[PDB]
């Protein structure tokens, strides 16, 4: 999807 | 009152201009703070053998119509990054993402700020109490845009994106 993750991007 | 720091942006060997940033300090004092003192570097080495610092670092993710995401100043990839605290707690969410240029902190979940942060170029509303927003794009909007649309949807730059210089 659209996340802002630091080290597991998800969907 | 607010802090007021740049970002020098280059997009592959060439200089594309600034973006010029108020950081809310009045409402999210902590968070603002981390931001500033990572713009100047002025708290030095780190814990991570690293300088404290944005400079030299890149926009490591850029989703067009979404955000461009950088600060991770220790392993330029996503995995890395740290606050000048050493993570911390999410402060507040007194600020939504209702607005294209917003600064907001990316985490790995409740409470894992660190230096990583985005800039959005939507309104990013399934973020909020999730992401601390914690300032916004006073000038270089364009720089933002230019930043943006060397984006991919796998999040990858097309060209590299560097924050050859930061501070206030």
């Amino acid at each position: 999807x659209l996340l802002v993750t630091a080290g597991l991007v998800l969907a | 009152g607010n802090p007021v720091v740049y970002f020098d942006i280059s997009i592959g060997q060439t200089p594309a201009g600034r973006i010029t940033m108020e950081l809310f300090a009045d409402k999210v004092p902590i968070t603002a703070e981390n931001f500033r003192a990572l713009c100047t570097g002025e708290k030095g080495m780190g814990q991570s053998g690293k300088p404290l610092c944005y400079t030299g670092s890149f926009f490591h993710r850029i989703i067009p119509q979404f955000m461009i995401q950088g600060g991770d100043f220790t392993r330029g990839d996503g995995t890395g990054g740290e606050s000048i605290y050493g993570k911390f707690r999410d402060e507040n969410f007194v600020y939504t993402h209702d607005a294209p240029f917003l600064l907001s902190m990316a985490n790995a979940g409740p409470n894992t700020n660190g230096s990583q942060f985005f800039i959005t170029t939507v309104p990013c509303p399934w973020l909020d109490g999730k992401h601390v927003v914690f300032g916004k794009v006073l000038e270089g909007m364009e720089v933002v845009k230019s930043i943006e649309k060397c984006g991919s949807q796998n999040g990858k730059p097309t060209k590299s994106v560097c924050i050859t210089a930061s501070g206030v």
